RNA sequence: CGCGGCACAUCCACCUUGUGGUGGGUGUGGGUAGGGGAGCGUCCCUCAUUCAGCGAAGCCACCGGGUGACCGGUGGUGGAGGGUGGGGGAGUGAGAAUGCAGGCAUGAGUAGCGACAAGGCAAGUGAGAACCUUGCCCGCCGAAAGACCAAGGGUUCCUGG
RNA sequence: GGGAUGAGCUGUGGGUAGGGGUGAAAGGCCAAUCAAACUCCGUGAUAGCUGGUUCUCCCCGAAAUGCAUUUAGGUGCAGC
RNA sequence: GAAAAGUACCCCGGGAGGGGAGUGAAAGAGUACCUGAAACCGUGUGCCUACAAUCCGUCAGAGCCUCCUUUUCCUCUCCGGAGGAGGGUGGUGAUGGCGUGCCUUUUGAAGAAUGAGCCUGCGAGUCAGGGACAUGUCGCAAGGUUAACCCGUGUGGGGUA
């Protein structure tokens, strides 16, 4: 995937659009990960949180707003740099 | 009109004919004027019908919270589910087709004075 | 000859009758092995 | 023999609906402080403790 | 014969007088084998347009429509694809083939429940006992209905569920 | 009821294969089928024979005779 | 079912199964599960049927029941029609007349000739070819047209044998 387990997402699009949350544990071979906050199931005693498919997150840059993710060329390992768009960085 | 109480015992392993022939002594009939035909009576359903009528008047004394001196058993029927299709081996080659009936037993009683 | 049916079981005369050794000695059994190999069979 | 013709659904529920079970008739008894009911033909072994009334 | 509707043919008058339309006479319209002519319905593609999570298809009920196959309206159920018009293509319409696959009736709560050795009681276990356990009576076999191998079967053996 | 020391009955192992086997001979038997087995393929065999062939309306509307036929319950040509 | 959120807890029951809660947009989605038709089996209810001879319908037709509405009242009316008569939908049909199922095949069948127990599904004049004959229409017209092949992402442009 692009989001991976340590990222803080933003909810774009489901009953809890607009609740921010950090991701739990991603699932690669579903397309889905467990963000906590995020639609939470009532589940009968003998609550907690489902997973949402990954298309409905973007990844917070760590200034607010959120964006689409790119990769960039790190220049010295060769291994390609997680990098955002709208004013690349980390 | 009435307050009263559902009970259904689906997939019961008795003939729905076989089961017509017992729910036809007791409608219409009070509970306890009911589970004791049921008692007394010598056909082999007798046993699964009236532990739907004695559900339905327990279903209406501790969830609606009705006196079940005052209950009657107002809807009862029975109808038929699914079949199991067996072979019954017999002379000369042919083989022949024994029919496993279930039923599903409908009791609806009801509280009036 | 009363009673008696036609399928007795020996399973020395099956394997020389029938068995694997039996069909690979002409091109007769050869060919059965293949096509049954051809069909998908699981027992040649 | 065999059926000529299939019974239609008047000449087959008319002869249906005469299998059926026949009611008994119920009686009192009092035993142990419990009101039951028995047929009459059980009325000694009711009152003789030999009437399992589950 | 009278009054009103429809269709085909022919004749006489009109309108771009045959691609043919409107009006008025007379005649005609039972029909198998078969010939001719004109249509309804399901599906698919293309072009244009128009509905649909404010509820499409499909199904069910009701009220109406057309000369017919059939159609529209409103409502209920239901959850993602339809309607109309110009054309194109068909796995395009079933009631019969002792047709095929599936579901379900009738016969019918009927026949049968597989040897002519035969079971009974007490106590038990259990929600449930003619059939299970234990004890004692009764009966059957005893050149087998007893005890062992071979072929054959393949875990059916023992224990706990 | 017939044979029951014999041309006996039987176990186990082997042999004979389709116009061929085997037969103390009945066309018997050869895997519940035999005046030429079974399986697959040629193959969607052929049948002047039987059965079936699905929506509608409008107009018109027969024949069951002649001639020939390895022909007479088929078909060609004429008639309609 | 979008997600297993697959019904915690209590209740009748040995269980199976259910009821009340609960989850969910929907349990008219409960691992027997999307939509859920017909045959087939019930339960409740309106009418009819135990002196009558019935291819089970059709025309005539009384009486009951049900539901909407002009009339004259009950003016309690801002009411409701309260009931009856009048009229009209829908359901049943006492009673009278008429009335020999469907298909195939036949000189002729309700036929005691064949075929079908019922329902839903499938199941039969199709295709290939510059073929053959005859027509309807379109282009060009003393001429009409190319086949193989070549060149183009195509259905287009060349190609006279
Ligand atoms: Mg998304
Ligand atoms: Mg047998
Ligand atoms: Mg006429
Ligand atoms: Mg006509
Ligand atoms: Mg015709
Ligand atoms: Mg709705
Ligand atoms: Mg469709
Ligand atoms: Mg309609
Ligand atoms: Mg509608
Ligand atoms: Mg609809
Ligand atoms: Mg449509
Ligand atoms: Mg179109
Ligand atoms: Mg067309
Ligand atoms: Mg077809
Ligand atoms: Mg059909
Ligand atoms: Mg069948
Ligand atoms: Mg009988
Ligand atoms: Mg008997
Ligand atoms: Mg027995
Ligand atoms: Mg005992
Ligand atoms: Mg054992
Ligand atoms: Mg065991
Ligand atoms: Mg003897
Ligand atoms: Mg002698
Ligand atoms: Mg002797
Ligand atoms: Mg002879
Ligand atoms: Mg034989
Ligand atoms: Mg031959
Ligand atoms: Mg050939
Ligand atoms: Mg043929
Ligand atoms: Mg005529
Ligand atoms: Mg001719
Ligand atoms: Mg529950
Ligand atoms: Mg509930
Ligand atoms: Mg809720
Ligand atoms: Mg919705
Ligand atoms: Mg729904
Ligand atoms: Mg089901
Ligand atoms: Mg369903
Ligand atoms: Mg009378
Ligand atoms: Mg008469
Ligand atoms: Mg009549
Ligand atoms: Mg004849
Ligand atoms: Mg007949
Ligand atoms: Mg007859
Ligand atoms: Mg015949
Ligand atoms: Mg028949
Ligand atoms: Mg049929
Ligand atoms: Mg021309």
């Amino acid at each position: 995937m692009k989001v991976h387990k340590g990222d803080t997402v933003l909810v774009i699009s489901g009953k809890d659009k607009g609740a921010k949350g950090k991701v739990l544990q991603a699932y690669p071979d579903r397309n889905r990960v467990l963000v906590e906050g995020v639609n939470r199931i009532k589940k009968h005693t003998a609550t907690q949180e489902a997973p949402i498919h990954v298309s409905n997150v973007m990844v917070v840059d760590s200034d607010g707003k959120p964006t689409r993710i790119g990769y960039r060329v790190d220049e010295e390992t060769g291994k390609r740099v997680r990098i955002s768009k709208r004013n690349g960085k980390d | 009109e009435y307050p009263s109480a559902v009970a259904k015992a689906r997939f019961v392993r008795v003939s729905p004919r076989k089961a017509r022939r017992v729910i036809d002594l007791v409608r219409g009939r009070s509970v306890s004027d009911a589970l004791d035909i049921l008692r007394w009576a010598p056909q082999a359903a007798s046993g699964p019908v009236a532990k739907v009528i004695a559900s339905a008047a327990a279903n209406a004394q501790n969830n609606g919270g009705l006196d079940p001196a005052t209950l009657v058993v107002a809807t009862v029927y029975a109808d038929q589910g699914p079949t199991a299709k067996r072979i019954r081996p017999r002379a000369q080659g042919r083989a022949f087709r024994i029919r496993r009936r279930t039923s599903h037993i409908t009791v609806v009683v009801e509280s009036r004075p | 000859t009363k009673g008696k049916r036609t399928f007795q079981p020996n399973n020395r005369r099956r394997a020389r009758v029938h068995g694997f050794r039996l069909r690979m000695r002409t091109r007769a059994g050869r060919s059965i092995v293949s096509s049954r190999r051809r069909k998908g069979r699981r027992t040649l | 023999a065999v059926p000529k013709r299939r019974k239609s659904r008047s000449n087959t529920r008319s002869r249906r609906s005469q299998w059926k079970a026949a009611k008994t008739e119920l009686v009192g008894v009092t035993v142990a402080g419990h009101a039951h009911k028995v047929p009459r033909r059980l009325l000694k072994a009711a009152r003789l403790g030999l009437i399992d009334f589950d």
